[PDB]
Formats: structure tokens, sequence, C-alpha cells
């Protein structure tokens, strides 16, 4: 306790320049902003590019619920099933492969899920508004671009809008934008399955990070050059380019059931 | 009385098959007829795993044990008891009915035969299976045999729904055996995406009062996209859901 | 009842109830030794076999104790077990 | 209680009572003596007797005095211990108020209870048998997990039949209908072209968008232009309504001239309808065989017992109270304090106790949102640690509100299942060590006072019955006048909530306790939505605080039972 004490005496001044570096873009107060929770500076934010758009806050601060005009808190089957359902439709194909069984890590998923909503589309009544969600789009857009100039707020923005929309903490959390991105998600997954099999590849397993896929090839020594012009392929893809995919280890031989049970031999680094 | 039993004229019955085709019976028969029982084969797995299993338990003889137990269960009577029963049931109990009984039978019969309109409406020829007023006097026997299988003299309205329910299931289940379906399924799986839900009234209000359709014609191809499992519906029938 | 309420009207079940105070009222006081509600058969066997017909747990008589394990035979006299066989629990002669 | 005994108690056993127990009441009266029914008899024969139960005229007299009152009963034909500990219990009842007259000089806790929406009895009422039947409870049969809030598929499609064949007897025994028309089941109007007809139906949207109504025989559909409501209503989809008017056959549609709600009726025509049934069971509990009745001579004793005590006192406070609050927390204390000058017999607490809905977050570093839940319930024990005379002569009662833990977990605050369960009782521990008798209900509460029936509900009625209200082409303080649409609305349906299932959802095995058939003398709804009121109707009594603070001000009450009065106090904060 005495150590974590001093730690804490010692390592205060860099929290604090930290307070001063996000206090600089996010144009809110050092004292009201809460640096422990990146939900808030998201949820401002965006507010002001809603009432700059000329379009009604759902701004609730003390439910998760939004206001809605008010005439929320009344049980609807509409909301209940947009709201309760959270399930991911994992693709599993159990058997034994010979192939070089590739697996790929899928990052910024959600990110590059929302950010090229006019890509994926290529009276609702469970839709979220189209022009908020515009919005959303375009101020992603601008953080991805202000990211790429190393402004590590902006990086702690982009990752951290896929925790602000399954938080309910956050002050505009609405379960049709939440429904409306897992759905997207959903679809782009899909259509990420569609892709590489259109390159001669069935997959294995598809999720949110992990996804295992079944190559033609039989050795890892001529797979390798094959992975990597499938990988910047499908990263050609102008629906997939702000997807970072990258290669987490090589089968060989491999037996599947689930993410749980499987067995074989593997290698990490080809050599 | 009549027990008849039959098949189509095509080798099995084919629902794909128009049913006027599949019966040239003429519809003087099937009005004289008060159960057309139309009976097909699903082919689900849980049916076929469980009539083959009885029809095994049958054949090893395992079927004569859980008879002979279950009759002494006394859920199950032979031969000799259930036909001496009939032909007490027969000479001693013949039964009316209760006047509130007569109000819910032509209402049912009413009921069916405004159903038959809406049968007959679209396909624009008869159908081969016709509910006359001599069906009505089938259903008013059925409650008088549902009275006297438990030697009841007042045929009450509990006997009226069962009655209702074995008409429903023989008669009227036998009787509900070009742009506008390829332009609709078009324009509402472009309309709506996948995962997401439409009210009836938003589809009422754009494709009829619109006129961009008939009524009709959202009606059958509502049904038609439900039976292919793309396109379900949820929330007590008010909602339109894409499955996906 | 001296020795199903659906059917009945809460008139009919208050008459019914009613009587059945007045029954056991009857044989109250005097009329005391024998019981009016007994059984109208003439006990022209003093002892009789008895079967059990249902499990019944143990029960007190006169100067014994008796069983009702399910399918049990007694020979005991008529008037002891005269009102478990009117209950049903005894079945037999 | 019982006359005194000079000698000291014996232990007598079964033998040398055989003499005395098959001839006193079991040939005299013709009930069988079990051996545990026939030791515990021995026992009692003992402690009240002594050495002189051989030559004791007193043993026979009480002997005769068990198979008389186990005559009045008929619990059973054969004689349990059990059996005899509530004999006797009931007994030194009885020779209490027997005492009492001779001497004029019980006790309200013998008979006062407290019945959450899962303890209550299930009835459904059945038009082939043409009355009530009760249903055995099956919460101690089969697996805790499948009786447990796993309800029969049956019973959702058994709920608003059981809720309109109620309403057809309620409409039926009133005498505008024994007089002016008769009510034709909705299957029989297709066919009859330009007749009138009146009608009682569940009033519905079906998938096409109209308005329809509906009975067990089918549903038509209506169209409202022509209509002239009774003016004092409410009219919300779910409402069972009667609809007079002309059925057209051209498009299948029903014209409605006049629409109104059926008449409502008091207890005691309920009562007597039903035949003196104990719904609750202040005496006993209903069987299969048997089912309880409500004693007419009881009821008498119990209501001028009631009007013997009338120092009884029960506070009420407003409703949407929130334990996070500081100034919450410092106006809760001068009420208690307030009510520390005087206990009262019943501290009824309810609310939502917590501003936010408690949801899964994912701060870990922080407290979890359910541990500022149970820091809240420490804070209130040990507030309520400073005041002795609460803890010690008043029983206090807790309604859940719609945003506390247990319901609104998956809600998220919203409305959820209508009958909310109690607050868990592994979250508020430390209010067990506080309080002498806490008793956490469910959100329908029906507590059992004398011979009053009481019902507490947590519910914001007001919005949404104006929200959802029906809207119409055709169609004196403003406060008053929305309070008596709404209680007569309400005491007209004989139900807490007339919503449909797509408004609010119910619980499908427990219903009968949102059903209000028989009307409670007095109920308490909870309405912040809502201002304070006080009004009797129908023989019933409707009580509302709305929310704990108005301007600066906590609002409670003071509602005594024997003279039916509440005095409204509000404290300046």
């Amino acid at each position: 306790l005495l150590k974590k004490l001093v730690n804490h005496v010692l390592s205060s001044g860099s929290w604090i320049s930290h307070l001063i570096k996000l206090s600089q873009y996010s144009n809110i107060p050092i004292c009201n902003l809460r640096l422990d929770s990146m939900d808030y500076i998201i949820d401002v934010l965006y507010a002001r590019k809603l009432k700059k758009e000329n379009i009604v806050l759902w701004w609730n601060e003390k439910a998760p619920l939004p206001d809605h005009g008010g005439i929320q808190n009344d049980f609807d089957l509409n909301t209940s099933w947009i709201m309760n359902d959270s399930e991911f439709p994992k693709i599993n194909n159990s058997g034994v492969y010979d192939n070089v069984v590739l697996d790929v890590g899928v990052d910024n998923l959600t990110v590059n899920t929302i950010l090229t909503s006019a890509l994926i589309n290529d009276f609702v009544h469970d839709a979220f508004s189209n022009d908020a969600l515009n919005v959303l789009r375009g101020m992603l857009k601008e953080w991805w671009d202000e990211a790429l100039k190393e402004n590590s707020t902006a990086d702690l923005l982009v990752n951290s809008l896929a925790s602000w929309v399954q938080n309910p903490n956050a002050k505009l959390f609405d379960g049709l934008l939440r429904y409306h991105v897992h759905n997207l998600t959903k679809k782009a997954l899909l259509q990420l399955v569609n892709e590489f099999s259109a390159l001669g590849s069935t997959i294995v397993y598809a999720d949110r990070n992990q996804i295992l896929i079944k190559t033609n090839k039989y050795s890892p020594e001529n797979c390798y050059a094959y992975s990597q012009y499938m990988m910047k392929a499908v990263r050609t893809n102008p629906m997939f380019s702000y997807l970072d995919l990258n290669i987490k280890r090589y089968w060989d031989l491999l037996i599947w059931m689930d993410k749980f049970n499987f067995s074989g031999l593997a290698c990490i680094e080809i050599e | 009385s009549v027990l008849a039993a039959a098949n189509p004229i095509y080798g099995r019955y084919d629902d794909l098959k128009s049913p006027g085709d599949n019966i040239d019976f003429q519809t003087t028969i099937l009005s004289r007829f008060d159960m057309i029982f139309i009976v097909k084969d699903d082919h689900n797995e849980e049916r076929d795993i469980s009539i083959a299993n009885h029809v095994i338990n049958i054949h090893t003889g395992n079927a004569n044990a859980m008879q002979n137990q279950q009759e002494e269960n006394g859920s199950e009577i032979s031969i000799e008891k259930m036909k001496r029963y009939i032909t007490y049931c027969r000479l001693k109990c013949a039964p009316r009915l209760s006047p509130q009984a007569a109000e819910k039978l032509s209402s049912n019969f009413v009921t069916i035969r405004k159903q038959l309109l809406i049968n007959e409406l679209e396909s624009t020829e008869r159908s081969s299976i016709p509910i006359t007023i001599r069906q009505l006097e089938a259903i008013i026997r059925i409650t008088e045999s549902l009275a006297k299988l438990e030697l009841s003299p007042i045929a009450q309205e509990r006997h009226v729904d069962e009655a209702i329910r074995l008409f429903q299931a023989s008669t009227m289940d036998a009787a509900s055996q070009l742009s506008e379906i390829r332009r609709f399924e078009q324009e509402l799986k472009r309309r709506l995406p996948i995962g997401w839900s439409t009210s009836y009234q938003t589809l009422r209000r754009e494709f009829v009062d619109t006129h961009r359709f008939s009524q009709l014609a959202l009606d059958k191809a509502l049904y038609a996209l439900e039976k292919h499992e793309t396109i379900q519906l949820r929330h007590q029938g008010q909602n339109i859901y894409r499955s996906g | 009842n001296g020795l199903d309420t659906n059917n009945l009207s809460h008139q009919e079940q208050e008459y019914l109830k009613e009587y059945c105070d007045l029954i056991t009222d009857l044989k109250s006081g005097d009329l005391v030794d024998i019981d009016l509600s007994g059984s109208l058969v003439p006990p022209s066997d003093v002892f009789i076999d008895v079967r059990v017909l249902k499990d019944a747990g143990e029960i007190q008589t006169e100067y014994g104790v008796f069983n009702l394990i399910k399918d049990s035979q007694f020979f005991v006299r008529q008037s002891d077990v005269e009102r478990l066989i009117q209950q049903g629990y005894l079945q037999k002669i | 209680m019982f006359g005194s005994g000079n000698v000291l108690p014996v232990k007598i056993q079964p033998p040398l009572l055989r003499p005395l127990a098959y001839r006193v009441l079991s040939r005299k009266y013709g009930l069988s003596i079990k051996s545990d029914g026939l030791s515990a008899l021995a026992e009692f024969v003992g402690t009240n007797i002594g050495a002189n139960w051989r030559q004791g005229p007193a043993t026979i007299k009480f002997l005769e005095q068990f198979a008389a009152v186990w005559k009045q009963q008929e619990r059973g034909l054969f004689i349990d211990q059990s059996g005899v500990k509530e004999v006797i219990q009931e007994m030194k009842e009885r020779e209490k108020v027997e005492w009492s007259h001779e001497h004029p000089i019980l006790d309200w806790r013998d008979y006062f209870k407290v019945i959450n929406a899962s303890q209550q009895q299930r009835f459904s009422y059945n038009p082939h048998k043409m009355q009530f039947i009760f249903v055995p409870n099956k919460k101690q049969n089969g697996l805790g997990g499948i009786a447990g809030f796993l309800p029969d598929i049956e019973d959702k499609v058994q709920m608003f039949l059981t809720r309109y064949y109620l309403t057809n007897d309620r409409v039926m025994r009133n005498e505008n209908f024994q007089s002016s028309m008769s009510i034709t089941p909705i299957k029989n109007l297709l066919g009859r072209d330009a007749q009138n007809f009146l009608l009682l139906g569940l009033l519905n949207k079906n998938f096409k968008g109209n308005w329809s109504l509906e009975d067990p025989s089918g549903s038509v559909e209506i169209d409202i232009s022509q209509t002239i409501p009774t003016q004092g209503h409410y009219y919300v989809p779910g409402c069972m309504v009667l609809v007079e008017g002309i059925y057209y056959s051209v498009g299948n549609k029903f014209h409605v001239t006049s629409m109104t709600l059926p008449p409502g009726e008091r207890r005691e025509i309920t009562l007597e309808t039903i035949g003196n049934l104990d719904l609750l069971g202040i005496h006993g509990i209903s069987n299969n065989n048997f089912i309880a009745r409500l004693d007419k001579d009881l009821k008498i004793r119990l209501h001028l017992l009631e009007k013997e005590l009338t120092d009884h006192k029960f506070v009420i406070l407003g409703a949407n109270l929130f334990l996070d609050d500081l100034k919450i927390m410092t106006a809760l204390s001068k009420i208690l304090q307030k009510l520390n000058d005087d206990p009262p017999t019943l501290l009824i607490w309810q609310g939502s106790f917590t501003s936010v809905p408690v949801f899964a977050s994912m701060s870990s570093r922080n407290i979890s949102s359910s541990t500022q839940f149970k820091n809240n319930f420490d804070a209130l024990a040990t507030l309520l640690s400073r005041f002795d005379n609460l803890t010690e002569n008043t029983t206090m009662i807790f309604i859940p509100g719609p945003n506390d833990l247990w319901g609104s977990m998956v809600s998220l605050g919203a409305s959820g299942t209508l009958p909310q369960d109690p607050i868990p009782s592994a979250f508020t521990k430390k209010i067990n060590k506080v309080c002498k008798n806490v008793v956490w209900s469910s959100n329908p509460t029906r507590i059992a006072y004398l011979s009053q029936e009481i019902v507490i509900f947590r519910d914001d009625l007001s919005g949404r019955f104006k929200r959802h209200r029906l809207e119409f082409p055709f169609n004196l303080p403003q406060k008053v006048q929305e309070t008596r649409k709404l209680v007569k609305t309400i005491l007209d349906q004989g139900h807490l909530s007339p919503f449909l299932d797509s408004l609010r959802p119910i619980s499908w095995d427990l219903d009968h306790t949102l059903t209000l058939c028989p009307i409670p003398s007095t109920m308490v709804l909870c309405d912040t939505t809502s201002a304070q009121f006080d009004l009797t109707y129908n023989g019933c009594k409707v009580i509302n605080p709305g929310s704990f603070i108005h301007n600066r001000r906590a609002r409670y009450m003071e509602y005594v039972p024997s003279s039916k009065k509440t005095i409204q106090e509000e404290i300046y904060i």
C-alpha cells in the first residue's frame, strides 16, 4: 500500500498532462470531463454535431433509456425485441481439414462496419434516424482522418466508440442505434464470408475477432504468398478498407468442433 | 353410415398441383359426404421416426404388451365393450340442441360460407369441395353424436366447439388446399432490409392507398413470403419482420 | 356425512350445514347410547372379516389401536369398524 | 382465555384415555382419531386438568366442544395433530372473545396478515359450472424451476377470457340488464344486416390497424365516427366496454352509436353472489375438497372489534423516494423523527428506491449499481437504528417501485411484468437485523387488517391512461374531474391495470391478484403522475399520495380504518 501511495504521488503528473491534452481537443472543461469514462466526451461531441444539424437530442442523464419525448417507460414488444436480443450468429463448420487453415484476427470490426454504412446498403419502425447516423458516420470519418495524424485523443475516441455504443451508462444509449449497429455487423460479417468465398476460400469459424478459413493450398511454404495476396485483395475491397486483419496462427492439419474444442498442428511464424 | 376411402386421380396428392386436378369426383358426392378428410405425407423427421418406432413395436410384438397393459390401465376398451356401447348409445340416447347452441352453429355456418367466398374469389372457378346446407346438417349430426358419446340428452356448447373443430380439421382444411407478386416481392425486399420490421398499417397505406397493387395481392403475397420463411410475422401479427 | 360443493346453491349449502348441525345435535343429550346416523342394516353377524382398501394410517378404536395398512385383513366386530366401512376405507361383507 | 387450573400439569398418556376417546366424540359425533392427534389431545388435557383427568367432566365437555368445532369447519374426517393445534389456537381466540363477553374490558396481530401476489390463492370463473372454482397453488408442486416463473402455455389463452366472463357476470347482475337491451355474442352479429345490437367487447386494434371488439366467440371490426361516449370515463385499448350500435354486412363493420363501461357492483353484493368465500384466507386455507367459508358472525365480531380499536393509524408516505439523494435523506430523517414522537401501526414504505435504474454497468473499478443499492439500504438501516420506537412498535411493509432492482434489471426502468416481485432478501439483510417485523411484498399487495381487505399498488396510471386514451371526432376543477374519471374507470373494470398485453405484460399464473373482481373496501393507488386525492366510490376507498416531494415538501398520510378517515399532512422540508 505504501508502494501504491508513492506510485500515485509520482504518477499524478502524466495523468494531469493527459487531462490537458484531452481538454485541448475535446473542448470540455478539465474539471467537468470524466477521464475514467471515455463515453462522456463521445456523447457531448456527438450531441454538439446533432445540435449543429438541427435535430432533437435524446440526451437522458439519470436513466439508460432515451428521452423519446417523455413517452418512454412504456412497454412495447418492438423495443423489447430490438433491445433484448443480443446474439451474434457464429458460423461453425466441424470436421478435419488438411489445407493450411488460416487464423485472422479482425480488429475494428464495429468501427469499419459503422464507418462504411453508405456502402453496406449497396417508415421502418425499428430503424434508427438516418440523418443522425449520417452525422455519426461523417464524424467517425473525421475522427479516423485525424487519427492518422497521430492524435492520441482521436485514437482513443475511435477505439472507444465501440464501447460507447454497447454502454447503457452513456447519455445517448438508444436501443435502436445499438440494434442498427449489431444488424449491420451481422451483414458485414456475412459479406466478409462471401468475399472470402469469392476468392476460393471456405471459412471454418467466424466471430467478432477470430476468423478461421480453409484455403486451397496444402503446405504453408506454398501458401504464404497466396495468403498475403488474399488479405491484400480483401483490403482492396471498398466495403472493407478500415478492417485490421492480422494473421495470428498458421494451422497445417486441424480438427474443428468449435472454439472451445480444437486440436491439431500449428506454427505461429513461417520459417 | 358410409365410410369410403380413396386416392386422388393423380398417383399421390400433390400440393403443387391444383385441388381441382386431383379430384375428378362430382361436387354432388362431396356434398353427400360429411367429413372429407384429405390426408398428406409431409415427411417430417419426428413423425417418420415416431411411426418407425411404432410399427417396429407392432411387428416385434411389444405393442401387444403395451395395449394389454393399457387396457388394464383403463384408458382403452376392447372391441366387444365398445361394440355394445355403440349399440346402447344408439338405442338409448337421441339428443336435441340447446337454444344457445343454435346461435353458435348458425354463426359458424355463415362464417365458413363467408370464408368460402374468399376461397372462391381469386381462383375464379368453382371449388371441387363444396360447403352447402347439408354440411350444416353434418355439423348438427356431429354435435348430436358428441352428445351421444356420454348419453347426454342435451347437446351443449362444449360439444359444439368440438364439432366445429372437427369440421375445420376435415372439410375447411380440405377446401383450403403475375407481375403483382414478383413486383411486390422485389419492392418489399428492397423496401425493408434484413433484420428490420414494418407495421401492417404502413404497408396498407403505402401499397393499397397508393394503389400500387390490390389488397388481395398483398394478403396473398404476405403468406407467400411467410411460407418461404425469409420474411415472417411477429408481435401478434401486427409486425412484419425479415428473418434474413 | 352423519356416519362436491359446486352443484349446491349457497342457500342449499347453508341448509345442508345447519341440517348437519341438527343431526349431530340429535345424537347428543338424549338418544346418545345409540347413534342416529348409524347403520340401518341389522347386525346379524357380530364378527366379520374386513379388508383394507386404502392406506389411512394408524387409527384408534374403543380399547385397542388399529392399523390401516393397504390390503390387510382384520377379523373384527362389525360395530367397531362399521363407521369405517361407511367411509369406504374398509370394505368387506 | 381458559379457566384457571389450581393443580400443576401432568403428562398423561394415550393409554388409559382409551375409553375416553372413542365413545365421547368418535361415536357421538363420528370423527376418527389418529395417534398423533390423540397424543396432542392427551397432552392438552393433561396441561388443562392435571390429576383429575380421570373423574373430570371438563375433559368430556372439552372433547364435545372439540368434536363440535371440527363439525363446523369439517376440515377432515380424521383428526390431525396440526389440526388439533389449529383448533386449540382457534379455541384460545374463541374463549378470549367469550371472556371479553363475560367481563367487558383478542389481538390485532392474530388476524392481520400480508399476502404477496405470489402467495394469493387462485380463482377462475366457469360459466359451464356457472360459478367460481379455486385452483390449488403449484409453487410447491414440481421442481422450483418449473413452479417458479414458468406458467402453463394455456394460461395466456385463458386469462382474457376469464376476465371476459367475469365482466359478463358483473354486467348481467346489474338491474339495467336483468330492462334496456341484452348482450349478444359477437360471432352472431355477422349476418344480421341493419339491426341494433348491444355488446360487451374487448376493445382492440387488429392487424389491419382498425378498431375491433372481441369475445371468446370471435371478433368484429367497428368504427368510432358516430360514437357518443359517456362523459366521466377513460377508454384505452384493453378495455371491455359496452357498445351499442348497428352492424352492417356490406363491409363487415359495426357502427357504434354509444359506448360505455359496465357499471360497478359493491363489495357485499359480490360476496353474497359468491356466497361469502374467504378469498384472502382469513380463517385457515381453502383445500381441493372443501372451500373455505367466511363466517357471518366472525365477520360481525371482527367489525365490532375493528370499531373498538380506534387508535390504530396507517402512515403512508408519498411514493418515488430516492435513497441516494441527500435532501430526501434529511427529509426522511425529519419525518421519521415526527413518527418517532408517536409510532403508528403500519408504516408502508414504497416507491422507486433509487433514482437511476440498476443495470449491468462496465465500470469495474467503481462500486456497482447493485452495490450502490446495497449501500443505500445499509444507510437506511443506519438511520433506522437511531429510532427505537419504529423498530419496536411499528411493522413496516415494503412495496417495490417501477425502478427497483429486481424487476427493472432487464426492463431498465421501463414498464415490465405487472406483478413485480419483492426486493431480494440478500440485498437488504441489515434491515432484517433492525426491524422487529418487516414484510417485503410484491407490487400488488393484499394486506388483511381484521375485517378490512387493503390493496396496495404502485404504478404510474394516469400518464399511460392519458397517452393511449381513445380520441374521437365527435367529443369543475380539472384535477378533481380527472381523479373521478380515473377512479371510476379502475373500479368499473374490476382490474388494477386494464391495458393490453402489448402495453404492459402480466405474468400468466398470477393475474387473479391483479383481477379485482372482489372490490376491496380501501385500496391505495400510488400514481406520481397524478396529484394526491382521496375518494370513495361504490363502497371502495381510493387514496393517492403521488410523488414524495412536491415543491420542497414531503407528503404523508394518516389513515384510520375505524372511522375510515385519512388526514393529509405535508412537511415543509
